[PDB]
């Protein structure tokens, strides 16, 4: 039986880096985590079977044979940034993080540098998405690399998409009730 | 009709399926003809530029038969420039979309020690 990933709707920073890693193990390894949708705002964004601390890394590490490109140490690295940087809605604060990202991504088509993505890329494109200050940022692209990048990702339903399933999600639970 | 193009075929993804806006369509025909030319290189600027919004040359999640038919014309042409530059870091800083697009290719496209291009980081 799965794990209940349960994520809220009206928290003020939506777990969609969660979200998507979620939808990564479900494409490859179906019904290992079932997602729940909960609009309240008495309620924490994430919630993993019982966590309320740290589940994208319980997520990360529980299906290591899906993340195990990147050193470790590294992933951690831009995990911690995509957690406690890349949401704060402070202009100022953002460019310089933004920068350091643009700058790691001179040469790279992704953030580790892989020729496929990696966990790192979860963590940053699922901060970015929630954090709506971003959205101006690129569109328009102060930061052309990061505007580039992001972009890729875009494409790919698993990211693309995870919008409308969180939509349609919040959509059904009204209907369920109501 | 070419080596390379067998080992993208030999690779997943050739494979698709795209595809194609009226965008998409205009733009890999540019880059055809530009080869029919023979005028790569006095193009490099332009591929650099497309290069610098969009991670493949046809605004595409993975490379298409362009990015390869391209690269296979490319690869020499820039590692030859390398060599003769003067500075170098700047041509580096000058062409750094074409060099992280040759540095993915290349890698999925397996090319010997030889061939392959230095890239520092």
């Amino acid at each position: 039986m799965p794990s209940t990933l349960t994520i809220n709707g009206k928290a003020p920073i939506v777990a969609y880096a969660e979200l998507i890693a979620a939808r990564i193990v479900n494409a490859l390894a179906p019904n290992s985590i079932a997602i729940k949708l909960v609009d309240d705002k008495k309620a924490p964004a994430a919630k993993l079977d019982d966590a309320t601390e740290d589940v994208f890394n319980k997520i990360t590490s529980k299906f290591a044979a899906i993340f195990d490109n990147g050193d470790k140490e590294q992933v951690a690295k831009w995990v911690n940034l995509a957690q406690k940087e890349l949401v704060i809605k402070n202009f100022a604060k953002l460019s310089q993080s933004l920068e350091t990202l643009d700058s790691q991504l001179n040469l790279r088509t992704f953030i580790l540098g892989g020729l496929k993505y990696s966990a790192a890329d979860v963590a940053c494109w699922g901060a970015l998405r929630s954090n709506g200050m971003c959205g101006s940022i690129i569109k328009n692209k102060v930061d052309v690399n990061v505007s580039r990048w992001y972009t890729l990702l875009e494409m790919d339903p698993i990211f693309g998409e995870a919008h409308d399933f969180l939509s349609k999600s919040l959509l059904e639970l009204k209907k369920s009730a109501n | 009709m070419s080596d390379l193009v067998t080992k993208f075929e030999s690779l997943i993804i050739s494979k698709y399926p795209v595809s194609f806006t009226k965008e998409q369509s205009a733009q890999a025909a540019q880059w055809e003809s530009v080869l029919k030319s023979g005028q790569i290189q006095p193009h490099l600027d332009q591929l650099n530029l497309v290069l610098r919004d969009n991670t493949f040359i046809v605004s595409t999640l993975y490379p298409t038969s362009t990015d390869v038919h391209v690269f296979e014309v490319a690869l020499p042409l820039i590692k030859d420039l390398v060599a003769s530059s003067k500075d170098v870091k700047s041509t580096y800083t000058t062409y750094r979309h074409i060099l992280r697009w040759i540095d993915y290719m290349q890698n999925l496209l397996e090319v010997s020690s030889t061939d392959k291009l230095e890239i520092n980081h």
